C-alpha cells in the first residue's frame, strides 16, 4: 500500500493512474 | 511528499513516475 499501490495498472510507486 | 493526496490523484502525466514524467 505505501509500498505498491497496484501491481497490476501501470503504476510506479505513487501514480494509481486517474487515468491513462 | 506523503504519496497520493498530498500529491492530488498522482496523475500519470505521461508514461511513468510518481506523478508523470516529462515523457
Amino acid at each position: 500500500l505505501e509500498a505498491i499501490p497496484c501491481s497490476i495498472p501501470p503504476c510506479f510507486a505513487f501514480n494509481k493512474p486517474f487515468v491513462f | 511528499a506523503v504519496g497520493i493526496g498530498a500529491l492530488f490523484l498522482g496523475f500519470l502525466g505521461a508514461a511513468g513516475s510518481t506523478m508523470g514524467a516529462r515523457s
